[PDB]
């Protein structure tokens, strides 16, 4: 769900 | 307590703007 | 649903009779609860993932933010009757000031 | 936050939010007491009858933040923890009761707009505003609703 570091 | 400039917000308190909800909280201390 | 940016809600503190008779869980002193009791007509509460943040208040005396509870246990989240628990950050200040200056910058 | 509102920019600078390394995952929220402190829940780091039990290198604190998803450049720092420190009196067993922990930034953080410490409460502070009615303000990256 959430976005790549 | 806390730190030198604790709890100042740099977006707000310190430009001197106040953000859309704080003043139900100052309303609700008597 | 999850948000997608940070939300925020103001929320009244509740006596602590109120707190204790709303729940069969032992109410403590390093705890205090808050919420809108049903009559009030009005909702809010921190839910699962809210868990560990700030329950703050700003100073009407020198215009400053102070952190007065972290957000911690609730039975459900804004049901009728019912108050999130927040742990009592002054009553473990001394706790908080010793492991910091034993411990560090 | 349950019938909460999206915060405005820069409204909490002290906002922490608690990151899984793997799974990435959201775990909880914390707040950024000084430039190496971050506050949270004791809970949120052990909690034995969930088998839940984290460690400086299973998580990650960014900084910074108002998307919940996004990886903010230029805007949101992300820290590593050099040490967790639980209250020793801190009650998992039966009700939370002294449920704090403390985490020690690696690397001090800098301040700008969108990061900035909060204010601990002093006796006196504490006892003038800690009043039935008096309204507080709680913000958060979780749930929307229960169900
Ligand atoms: N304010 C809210 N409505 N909720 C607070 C944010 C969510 N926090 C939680 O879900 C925490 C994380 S650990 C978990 C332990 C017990 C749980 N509460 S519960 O309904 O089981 C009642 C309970 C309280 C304390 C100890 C044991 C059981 C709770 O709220 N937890």
């Amino acid at each position: 769900d959430f976005e790549e570091i | 307590s806390g730190e030198a400039d604790c709890g100042l917000r740099p977006l707000f308190e310190k430009k001197s703007l106040e953000d859309k909800t704080e003043r139900e909280l100052l309303e609700s201390y008597i | 649903g999850q948000p997608s940016v940070l939300q925020v809600v103001n929320l009244p503190i509740v006596e602590r009779p109120v707190c204790k008779d709303s729940t069969r869980i032992r109410i403590t002193d390093n705890m205090f609860c808050a919420g809108y009791k049903p009559d009030e007509g009005k909702r809010g509460d921190a839910c699962e993932g809210d868990s560990g943040g700030p329950f703050v208040m700003k100073s009407p005396f020198n215009n400053r933010w102070y952190q007065m509870g972290i957000v911690s246990w609730g039975e459900g989240c804004d049901r009728d009757g019912k108050y999130g628990f927040y742990t009592h950050v002054f009553r473990l200040k001394k706790w908080i000031q010793k492991v910091i200056d034993q411990f560090g910058e | 936050i349950v019938e909460g509102s999206d915060a405005e920019i820069g409204m909490s600078p002290w906002q922490v939010m608690l990151f899984r390394k793997s799974p990435q995952e959201l775990l909880c929220g914390a707040s950024l007491i000084s430039d190496r402190w971050v506050l949270t829940a004791a809970h949120c780091l052990l909690y034995p009858p969930w088998d839940k039990n984290f460690t400086e290198n299973d998580l990650l604190v960014r900084i910074g933040k108002h998307s919940r998803t996004r990886y903010e450049r230029n805007i949101e720092k992300i820290s590593m923890l050099e040490k967790i420190y639980i209250h020793p009196r801190y009650n998992w067993r039966e009700n939370l009761d002294r449920d704090i922990a403390l985490m020690k930034l690696k690397k001090p953080v800098a301040f700008s707009d969108y990061i900035h410490p909060v204010c601990l409460p002093d006796r006196e502070t504490a006892a003038s505003l800690l009043q039935a009615g008096y309204k507080g303000r709680v913000t958060g990256w979780g749930n929307l609703k229960e169900t």
